[PDB]
């Protein structure tokens, strides 16, 4: 569903 | 072309319609050469699941290479990542199959959080490839970690990456493809000199038994393109969904609930369409490019948990191995980077001979290097540690 959250070189692990 | 490719072009791969279902276990994707031969008798349409694989098997040389990588997460609970250094060989279970052997995992500068990972710039990136090339090695891929405890009495971990969720986040798909773009694979039938990538993605997470398992992925050659021209975004709420931006127009082909072909705007893009499954192996006849000490020299960049490469740990390490064969003592990728790039007595000037002795497992050659002048003063330095 919603998208924008990115800059390369940085991974986030979405938990919930 | 790579050494393996010059060889796979010269080898028969039989025993074009029922090919996919004989050399079983159930294979998910044809090997790159076989799909090539199954056709002899890419910049910014639509997203179809890729039927071929550049790499068919990722193989760790022994359990220890993977175990020691994982101690970072055990000791800290922070996610960690590394680069897979090794070589490409034939996967003899699959005709014309490409194998990625992992001889060492290199842990570069990074910031690991419980739920996050940042890839800092590595001031040694270049020189490490230089050392690795001379050891017969190259980057074959990258590995990252996504372990979260579940039962702190059992010592188990969440099975969070599964059929009902995702195997690779969209953020990791974009990262994977980026890596594939910067590590292109060399072939003739492509309007650039290169088609695809042999750069693999390893994932350490909980499996269905809530133990740690290792899984292997590459990302599709389409997916390569959408990130190369920055047309693909991840999604803030859901890890299983990508997103195509607005510049060109793409989408995918699902199948609905009475079973016919369909086509819908990639808003989002289910990650399953971008993901290429590679199988992951620990071999029954283990392989020891590098030596296994009972008390190894420390892995690099382990500040945050009090493992440090310095002349104190090398003094300790060297003194525990006085009776060991010198070649076994020194045949350690992490020792070697330190020996070459430390800021006290670096050995970048006279390394070549030793690295050749490690790469060919040559004892007499390593023994003469132990009589080098620069090793004698290395030993003079260690002996002043108390």
């Amino acid at each position: 569903i919603p998208n924008y959250e990115f800059k390369l070189g940085k991974i986030t692990f979405i938990r919930n | 072309e790579d050494e393996i490719d010059q060889y796979l072009s010269k080898q028969d791969g039989k025993i074009d319609e029922d090919y996919l279902n004989h050399l079983e276990p159930p294979v998910k994707h044809m090997s790159f050469h076989a799909y090539i031969r199954k056709l002899t008798g890419i910049s910014c349409i639509t997203l179809n699941r890729q039927k071929y694989r550049h790499v068919d098997n990722i193989m760790f040389e022994n359990h220890t290479v993977a175990d020691r990588f994982l101690d970072f997460w055990r000791k800290t609970g922070n996610q960690h990542f590394g680069y897979l250094y090794g070589r490409y060989t034939e996967h003899k279970d699959i005709p014309l199959g490409i194998r990625a052997e992992v001889a060492a995992i290199y842990e570069p500068p990074q910031i690991g959080t419980q739920n996050s990972l940042e890839l800092l710039e590595d001031p040694k990136a270049e020189v490490v490839d230089e050392i690795a090339a001379k050891l017969g090695l190259r980057k074959v891929g990258w590995i990252f970690t996504d372990l979260v405890s579940e039962d702190t009495r059992k010592g188990t971990v969440r099975y969070s990456r599964n059929k009902d969720t995702y195997f690779l986040s969209s953020e990791e798909c974009i990262t994977a493809g980026d890596f594939q773009n910067k590590h292109p694979n060399m072939c003739r039938l492509s309007p650039d000199g290169h088609f695809g990538s042999k750069f693999v993605t390893a994932v350490a997470t909980g499996g269905p038994d809530n133990q740690v398992h290792f899984e292997g992925y590459q990302v599709s050659n389409q997916c390569m393109a959408l990130v190369r021209d920055e047309c693909l975004l991840p999604c803030k709420d859901a890890p299983e969904l990508g997103y195509a931006k607005e510049v060109p127009d793409v989408f995918y082909k699902d199948v609905d609930k009475f079973g016919n072909e369909i086509t819908q705007l990639a808003r989002p893009l289910p990650v399953e369409y971008l993901i290429i499954d590679i199988t992951t192996t620990f071999p029954k006849d283990p392989v020891y490019t590098f030596s296994i000490s009972q008390n190894p020299f420390p892995i690099e960049n382990r500040d945050v948990l009090g493992e440090t490469q310095d002349f104190h740990s090398l003094a300790t390490y060297l003194s525990q191995n006085t009776s060991s064969v010198f070649l076994d003592t020194i045949s350690d990728f992490h020792l070697l980077l330190f020996l070459v790039t430390n800021e006290v007595m670096p050995l970048q000037d006279s390394i070549s001979l030793l690295l050749e002795a490690v790469r060919t497992r040559n004892e007499e050659l390593a023994q003469t290097w132990k009589r080098s002048e620069q090793w004698a003063t290395i030993e003079q330095l260690c002996s002043t540690v108390g």
